[PDB]
């Protein structure tokens, strides 16, 4: 029976307990943190710590140079002694070669600049150049500068020089052939010009000048076919062994987390330690622990087993998104009923976006890894894009049909060829629809910003979600009045009083030294419906701007626009493809207001668990 | 579980630890037989050349 | 969970310590007294 010893936080020493137990493990022991400083490393075993991190180390440096990084979740196991004489040839190799491909580059790419002009120069001073008699400086000249550098030179060296040039392909580098002591009188000629000398990097510029041009020409020929060699055999190296480095460093890796964890165990600072003993089976298990709403909600579980308020853990959040989400198409021909494709390629397969392959295979603009993870996510992108498509039969329902409208129930051009959501009222109504289940979001908030101070027993929390739901009765009695029209508005006058002081009563309790702030807290009721009315008229606006795009907008409207109408097609579509991207934003600008703002939630202010967005990201 | 387990596992190291402990405690003993067993052939082969010689020469005064 | 596992766990490791230490010296004590023991009686004999 193999021991272990666990260590995590004190407030959930419990939920550790029932993982634990579930699990599989006997005899669970509190330990105090005098039982724990007893496992400090010791200097063998930091030596092996130190050796594990260097072979992790060398094996991302080795196996970025061969091509790309990436860590499988399989190890290889092996001893020290077998890791350092793995790798150490491995990285040899690929060291060697990345080096020698580099020095071959900015070698070949000397050659190619200066072959032509150090082949001029050195002709132009042929035998001169180890002659005690003559002395020669090489200089660079542009066809422009010629007249007046020679007419420098002549002033400075009088007729006691030869100056001759030859054309490399742009200008001429040009040589002066002066006398052992007029070399100063040229040089400062030279350098009253702005005109600088030419010569090579290092060595290569000392040599004289005929062994410096033979040499430049036949690097600049050889070294393709060096690189040739030695690309050849990076590629064979990197076909063979790449998975190698990967599963070195994937044991490398866990070992390094394994020892990290005991000298962190050692020092005693945790506050929730447990002793148990596992069996051999048990101790791999010990360490461990319909479609569109089953397979997001999978994934909430692992957030169901964890609470950490006293409200109710964020499992609800994820049907609350789901109306508003889908809802976000609802456009006619034009987009909606046209988005199927764009669903199409995220939970399917197709070559027509280049980073997309075989999504099968998890090939997208996201790592591999990724995209496997966002396939939950991607079902829901489908499903999104299934009742936007819905949506759009929806909304031909008022745009087509002679039961519905007078509009044709087959154009003689193309279907919703005339709208009728143009009609204030009838659009007005899909609103006022949206805006009750903004209502309904801030009752379901304001209940959960109440329990957290129930079940956590805090009475700050709690004192402000009762309060806050007497603003409600006002919020409710105001709109109904605006909704119906002549419904109230002298039966929410009187009755806005008494509901004004349910506000209030027990925020009172609380205390509260932010009384302003109310003016913010029913600002974010006006948010939510801000957002569902836009998610709503911008969502109709969308198709009616197809009204010009997908229908009618030339002629007299008469048959032959259904082949005229393209012209105008392909412009508005990307146009409107961009900015209803900028429309599904509404959805998680919906979940920030009340997930970020408090209201019954963990976020506000940094604070213990994760932002909403990250959550349903993979969901 | 183990726990008193543990200890008895430190008691047996500890008892390789005494036996070798009992292995100074052994040879301790041995060097020193081995020793006063050479004090004793010499205290035996000294008397002896002293004893012969004692009584060749009174023999030789005889 | 009980104090006693971790407490009464380093108590009998250290107990065992103990007893490790004890018969270590009263051991090396014993092994002088011998050999000086002996050593009287190599001079008892030799006298004789």
């Amino acid at each position: 029976m193999e021991k272990l010893v666990l260590a995590g936080p004190k407030g959930r020493a419990k939920e550790l307990l029932q993982s634990l137990q579930q699990a599989g493990v006997v005899h669970l022991e509190t330990l105090r943190p005098e039982a724990l400083s007893a496992y400090q490393l010791s200097p063998e075993e930091r030596a092996e710590l130190r050796r594990w991190e260097a072979v992790s180390a060398g094996a991302e440096h080795t196996l970025s140079l061969l091509g790309l990084e990436a860590e499988p979740a399989r190890p290889f196991p092996e001893g020290l002694e077998a890791a350092e004489k793995a790798l150490s040839p491995i990285q040899a190799h690929a060291e060697g070669l990345t080096r020698q491909k580099q020095e071959l580059e900015e070698e070949l790419a000397l050659a190619q600049a200066y072959l032509e002009p150090l082949e001029r120069l050195a002709a132009l001073a042929h035998g001169l150049d180890k002659s005690p008699f003559l002395r020669v400086i090489p200089f660079l000249l542009t066809e422009k500068e010629l007249p007046l550098v020679e007419e420098a030179l002549r002033k400075a060296l009088e007729d006691r020089y030869l100056l001759a040039h030859e054309a490399y392909a742009g200008g001429v580098p040009a040589l002066v052939v002066v006398h052992r002591k007029e070399v100063d009188q040229a040089k400062a000629a030279l350098s009253r010009a702005g005109v600088a000398e030419l010569r090579l990097p290092g060595a290569l510029g000392e040599l004289p000048l005929s062994e410096a041009a033979r040499r430049l020409k036949e690097r600049a020929e050889a070294a393709p076919r060096e690189l040739s060699e030695v690309r050849q055999h990076l590629a064979k190296l990197a076909r063979e062994s790449a998975s190698t480095l990967q599963s070195l460093w994937t044991r490398a890796q866990d070992e390094v987390a394994r020892l990290k964890a005991l000298e962190e165990l050692a020092s005693g600072r945790f506050g929730f330690a447990l002793l148990g003993y596992v069996p051999v089976k048990a101790k791999p298990k010990v360490e461990e622990a319909n479609p569109p709403w089953v397979k997001p909600f999978e994934l909430l579980v692992s957030f169901l087993n964890t609470p950490k308020y006293g409200t109710f853990d964020p499992t609800p959040v994820v049907p609350i998104f789901f109306p508003f989400w889908f809802g976000m198409i609802v456009g006619d021909i034009g987009y909606a009923l046209l988005f199927y494709l764009v669903g199409r390629w995220l939970s399917g397969y197709v070559k027509r976006n280049e980073p997309l392959v075989i999504d099968l295979f998890a090939l997208k603009l996201k790592p591999p890894v990724l995209a496997k993870l966002v396939y939950i996510l991607n079902w829901m992108v489908f499903w999104t894009v299934v009742w936007g498509l819905i949506y759009g039969e929806f909304f031909g329902t008022f745009l087509e049909h002679l039961g519905v409208f007078g509009t044709p129930e087959h154009p003689g051009l193309i279907p919703i060829l005339i709208h009728r959501i143009d009609t204030a009222k009838t659009a007005n109504l899909l609103i006022l629809l949206s805006v009750a289940f903004g209502v309904v979001m801030v009752f379901a908030g304001l209940i959960l910003r109440a329990y957290l101070g129930l079940k956590h027993r805090h009475m700050a929390h709690f004192w402000e979600g009762v309060g806050y739901l007497g603003g409600l009765l006002g919020i409710l009695a105001l709109a109904a009045s605006y909704l119906g029209n002549l419904q109230a508005g002298w039966l929410s006058a009187l009755m806005y009083l008494g509901f004004g002081v349910f506000l209030l009563s027990v925020v009172m309790s609380s205390i509260w030294l932010m009384i302003p702030e109310i003016f913010t807290q029913a600002g974010h009721i006006l948010s939510h419906i801000r957002i569902y009315a836009v998610g709503a008229a911008g969502g109709i606006l969308a198709g009616l701007l197809t009204d010009v795009g997908f229908a009618m907008a030339e002629r007299l409207g008469l048959i032959g626009v259904l082949l005229g109408i393209v012209v105008a097609g392909v412009l508005h579509l990307l146009i409107l493809l961009l900015t209803t991207l900028g429309h599904m934003l509404q959805p998680i600008r919906l979940i920030w207001v009340e997930f970020f703002t408090k209201f019954g939630f963990y976020e506000e202010n940094g604070r213990p668990y994760r932002p909403f967005k990250s959550v349903r990201e993979t969901q | 579980k183990l726990e008193a387990i543990l200890s008895q596992e430190v008691e047996a190291e500890i008892q390789a630890l005494l036996q070798e402990a009992e292995a100074k405690a052994e040879a301790v003993k041995r060097e020193a037989e081995e020793k006063a067993k050479a004090l004793l052939q010499a205290r035996e082969r000294a008397l002896e050349a002293q004893y012969r010689a004692a009584l060749r020469r009174a023999e030789s005064a005889g | 969970g009980l104090i006693k596992s971790l407490a009464e766990k380093e108590k009998q490791l250290l107990e065992r310590l103990e007893a490790a230490k004890k018969e270590a010296e009263e051991r090396v004590k014993r092994a002088e007294a011998e050999a000086k023991a002996l050593l009287e009686e190599a001079e008892a004999k030799a006298k004789a």
